[PDB]
């Protein structure tokens, strides 16, 4: 019973076409210098750069209603720190070490899809596990996951295989938040597929 | 080459 209002409606609507996906996809003008946005926003490729973590934001920031998008991040392309979430327009997108960049500061919120941990203003040790009752060593986030941002309640949560896993972060009302990830893997290809909005 | 994260 934890779903945002209108999530089933949204996920059952005809999927946004490639045009819509590019409009709400990764921004070539808002990513790390070590990331190349391809296909007009449908995916990015992180260049091979040693001792760097690199982020990207979507083109569109959300302040109201419900928005969802699918991230596709091959399991073998995640490396030591693969973080999926949202950021304000001001979050840093690059740092010179391997780290959970997304969620390391005030401006970002991330789920570590290898460790299972949630980061916001967090360096990483002690961070809580998500979803409830799981732990890294005994879960595996598959290639595709949905990111679900409810800007009426002010929550960010995730869905896997069509199933919402609950609110991960709260307290987001009044912000303007963009899709975001941070990555460390040379030549990783991270795709984003916008699923639409309601509200 | 040699790096944990496929960077070289």
């Amino acid at each position: 019973l934890s779903c945002p209002e209108g999530l089933e409606e949204l996920l059952s609507a005809p999927p946004p076409d490639l045009g819509a996906q590019r409009r709400h996809g990764w921004n070539p003008k808002d990513c790390s210098e070590n990331i190349e946005v391809k296909e007009g926003g449908l995916y990015f490729e992180r260049r091979p750069v040693a001792q760097s973590t690199d982020g990207a934001r979507g083109k569109r920031g959300y302040s109201r209603g419900l928005h969802a998008w699918e991230i596709s991040w091959p399991l073998e392309q995640r490396g030591t720190h693969a973080v999926v979430g949202v950021a304000t327009a001001l979050a840093p997108l690059q740092t010179d070490h391997y780290a959970a960049l997304l969620g390391s500061n005030s401006e970002s919120w991330g789920w570590d899809i290898g460790r299972g941990k949630l980061y916001h203003q967090s360096k990483g040790p002690g961070a809580p596990q998500y979803p409830a009752g799981t732990q890294g060593e005994q879960l595996e986030v598959p290639e595709r996951l949905l990111v679900v941002l409810d800007m009426e309640e002010g929550t960010l949560g995730y869905a896997i295989g069509g199933t919402y896993l609950g609110p991960a972060f709260r307290g987001l009302k009044g912000r303007t938040l963009y899709p975001a990830v941070s990555a460390v893997w040379g030549q990783c290809q991270v795709r984003i597929r916008y699923l639409g909005e309601r509200g | 080459r040699g790096d944990i994260n496929n960077n070289v």
